[PDB]
């Protein structure tokens, strides 16, 4: 644009929340599908849906994590990471069924003298591998759903051996995307790269994806967000550099069915 | 002869097949139909008829006429359940042998809305308000009116219209549910409560029965035909 | 064909 | 004498058809067409002499 | 004319009510 | 019956055949499709997506995150290679497990143009010019910029546009190449060099990584479906 | 009810055809037609909100 | 023509945004 | 922002309508009206505090 | 043929 | 026959 | 068909 | 049928 406008500079507004960025590398719309409400032709539950709109379809910022030379990577699941986020989480636990899309905005700035590259991946049905070699598909619900704080990748598979009282948790090795496939191919999934010399954010617009029109949000996660250091953090000459990564996520076109009393999950 | 090549499946016998075959009694003079009353065209027609629920399968009451009677009384208000029921139309012991339950055990999958009708069999002098609830799955199954109230319900007022119908709307993640107990396709909770209480004058009975019926709505269907477990032939 | 097939 | 009908297509790879020819003189030899009709349950669900209106009192 | 394989009836949207029509109340004694 | 004569092939079972067969669940009510995002129609769609090359399969770096990183530095100009690669998209260890390589191991033959994109992950203050080469087969594989220069290449200038793409044009004697190491259908040599050198200011890191990606061009195809060697079930 | 289509002829000895007839009522019984459509990879190769012009700077 | 006692401008309804227009970012150095 | 051109950063500017615990942590502040300011060429950032009141006018 | 072959 | 035999 | 079926 | 049956 001769009158100013650019790819690198965006403003996103949803509800009472606005995000600005002066160093973007465009935006990604997963599979080229923008979030939408459930159509009558595809509808299944017959009751009048709850649609929270601005009350739930706004930007929630999760806890800032920290990137260092030893970081192997981080992961989150949706809707799980947002389960305690304001009126979205409440509508989620009061209803049997729910569906949502998301705008995911990953934030990581640094300086013209730093370097490093984060791979940001949105994975549909991101089933991760467990820590056991004596039993399979055994990670516990509590261990599988970290909520907002997420989990992390490790560079080494180290099998839980306390057979008497098992850890019952994931053991996601980074070069295998925690699921037995090579990280180098995760680019077939909707993604963006935050390369510190180029951009300071990643923005992904995620449609609702599933084999059902609507499902149990408490039982099932539709999307996994995986962030892995494609190229390690490095700065000037400091042996221990650090920079923050902040995740802000907004539910989009979300609707809920099957109202009752609130679900009080055992999360510990 | 015409060149032909036998494909796989040849000479097999699929019991679900649909071929022609030679007739063993050629030119037989068939007796014509007459117009017998009560013809049925689809098994779902039978599922749409109300049949009585054996709500009380307690040890001394089961397999007897008593199992059909839910006893109420003029006792003071309580928020405790009169009855609790899982929405597993084919597998729950209380629904599994109703005509709906029976037809459902010849199929693997079900879908649609159901309706429960309750009949008050107390005296004309008895009055009362009750609450009939349906809670879609996923939370603590209701144990108190307070919880039950928060979901789908009907407040039934006892009077001239003897009976009351509550519709359990199709609310499911999956497009069809299984005809067996299964968490992934669980359907939720039916429960009944006293809204106020049953009130009678003097010279009137203080206890009485209600009866319950279930039938399918016009949007109900079943699929994947299968053998039932409700009959067998051990030897 | 008309002729094509005779019919009864 | 061939009979052409359409299949209600389930999972897809215009309307698709299939073809049938009867080889035998006796109709008892014929396969089942499955082209069946539905009826309404009234005669069982509502066998009452006076037509019922669901929004009005069943008993008046 | 309705065939065994025709789709079943659509659910129609319906809103709040405050009236004298009483669908929920009935009398099964009638046999219906 | 109609006179017929069975031809050869009769009663056999070809696993690649395409016949009709009787349905075991007649009149089953099929659940309709919904419009799920991300539908694929051809495996080549996946080959056209960029995936990251494990360039450094050296003993201590292989099967770890390090294998994806080609380390560069601000060292003085040299005509020696940064990396050397054989254009054997299905068989070379560096390309064989990329998404392109993986799809290619389900087919016996490949054809078309490929493209390698390199991403510079150094700091904004780092500058440099690199040369990316492709040499069609038949001569001494390039070991020095001087040789490499004489074939198909791109001189990449590092700057705001973070990445650079080199296209490897389809240049073959045969109409299709084999998905295995084979001299008759050899494809040539990919190699990367320093054109000038990487230059950084003070207070800046002197070493940094580049990443590489491969994807197929729109003129690329594969044929003769086959089983892969990239999975097995020993016992 | 016969369906006639043309073969994409490989090694030659006008267009050549083949004939198909469906014998069963259920579409699941049908063979695979192989008459399939291709789509363009955009949704995977270029899932970006702003359309990209390959001759211009990806980032501006 | 606007008089001291005319009503002030109406608030207009506005929805979600995802674009390159950046109302929020500015530069006060300009004096504006 | 009056730091140097080499300085970068992202800040969050919040407005919380009255009636709850006044925000003391980003987590609370985040839940109300806000703007995430990214520091760069455009030196400044504006957050609008929308008229949200029970009364038609507030007291000075 | 016209007659044919009946169709449904 | 005309109709139906469809052709592609 | 007319021709296509030759008849005798 | 006319067309479709090609003849040579
Ligand atoms: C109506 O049937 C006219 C078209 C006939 C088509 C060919 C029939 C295939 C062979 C059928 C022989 C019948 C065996 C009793
Ligand atoms: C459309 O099909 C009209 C032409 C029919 C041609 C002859 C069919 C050959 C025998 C098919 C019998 C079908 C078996 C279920």
């Amino acid at each position: 644009e001769a009158c100013g406008y650019s790819d690198r500079v965006l403003q996103l507004t949803l509800g009472n929340s606005t995000i600005t960025t002066q160093e973007a590398a465009n935006s990604v719309v997963a599979y080229g599908r923008w979030p939408e409400y459930l159509r009558d032709s595809e509808a299944n539950p017959v009751d009048q849906p709850t649609e929270p709109d601005v009350a739930a379809c706004r930007f929630y910022t999760l806890d800032t994590v920290s990137w260092t030379k030893e970081s192997r990577g981080w992961w989150w699941k949706l809707p799980d990471a947002l389960r305690d986020m304001g009126l979205f989480g409440q509508n989620m636990y009061y209803h049997y069924l729910g569906r949502s899309g998301y705008t995911v905005h990953v934030q990581c700035n640094a300086s013209k003298f730093h370097q490093g590259a984060l791979g940001v991946f949105a994975v549909p049905e991101m089933c991760l591998a467990g820590d056991s070699n004596t039993t399979t598909m055994h990670t516990s619900y509590q261990n599988a759903n970290p909520g907002e704080k997420g989990g992390t990748f490790t560079g080494t598979f180290t099998p839980d051996n306390n057979q008497t009282s098992p850890a019952r948790r994931f053991c996601p090795v980074d070069y295998l995307l925690g699921n037995g496939t090579l990280l180098g191919n995760a680019f077939v999934f909707p993604h963006q790269i935050i390369n510190l010399r180029t951009n300071n954010c990643a923005t992904l617009v995620l449609p609702y994806v599933n084999s059902l029109s609507i499902d149990s949000m408490v039982k099932h996660n539709n999307w996994g967000i995986a962030i892995l250091p494609l190229a390690p953090l490095n700065f000037a000459s400091e042996s221990s550099p650090e920079i923050p990564i902040t995740l802000t996520i907004a539910p989009m076109c979300c609707e809920f069915n099957g109202l009752r009393n609130i679900t009080l999950p055992r999360l510990q | 002869g015409l060149p032909v090549m036998n494909t796989p499946g040849s000479n097999q016998y699929l019991t679900a097949d649909n071929f022609q075959s030679p007739c063993a009694l050629p030119e037989f003079d068939v007796t014509p139909p007459i117009d017998i009353p009560g013809e049925v065209k689809n098994m779902m027609e039978l599922a749409e008829i109300d049949t009585m629920i054996p709500f009380d399968l307690s040890a001394t009451k089961k397999n007897t006429m008593e199992m059909y009677r839910v006893r109420l009384s003029d006792k003071p208000h309580t928020d405790d359940p009169i009855l609790c029921l899982s929405l597993s139309p084919a597998s729950d012991p209380r629904l599994s042998h109703t005509m709906l339950g029976e037809i459902l055990n010849y199929y693997t999958h079900w879908a649609g809305s159901l309706k429960f009708t309750f009949l008050f069999c107390g005296s004309m002098m008895a009055t009362g308000k009750l609450l009939v609830s349906y809670a879609p799955p996923g939370a603590d199954p209701p144990k108190k009116r307070k919880e039950a109230m928060l979901g789908t319900h009907v407040i039934w007022d006892i009077g001239l219209q003897s009976s009351c119908t509550m519709v359990v709307p199709w609310i499911s993640n999956t497009t069809y549910r299984q005809t067996i107990d299964d968490s992934f396709t669980e359907g939720g909770y039916i429960s009944v409560f006293y809204q106020t209480r049953i009130v009678v004058p003097l010279s009137t009975p203080r206890e009485m029965d209600i009866l319950g019926f279930v039938s399918a709505c016009n949007d109900f269907s079943v699929r994947l035909l299968r053998d039932t477990t409700h009959i067998e032939q051990k030897a | 064909a008309a002729a094509a097939s005779s019919s009864t | 004498g061939a009979q052409v009908s359409s299949q209600k297509v389930g999972a897809h790879e215009s309307t698709i058809n299939y073809t049938t020819i009867n080889y035998y003189r006796d109709s008892a030899s014929n396969a089942a067409s499955k082209q069946d009709f539905s009826q309404d349950p009234s005669k069982f669900t509502e066998p009452i002499k006076d037509v019922l209106i669901k929004t009005a009192p069943m008993l008046n | 004319a309705a065939t065994s394989r025709d789709a079943l009836p659509n659910t129609e949207a319906s809103g709040p009510t405050h009236s004298k029509e009483i669908p929920a109340l009935t009398a099964v004694e009638t046999g219906a």
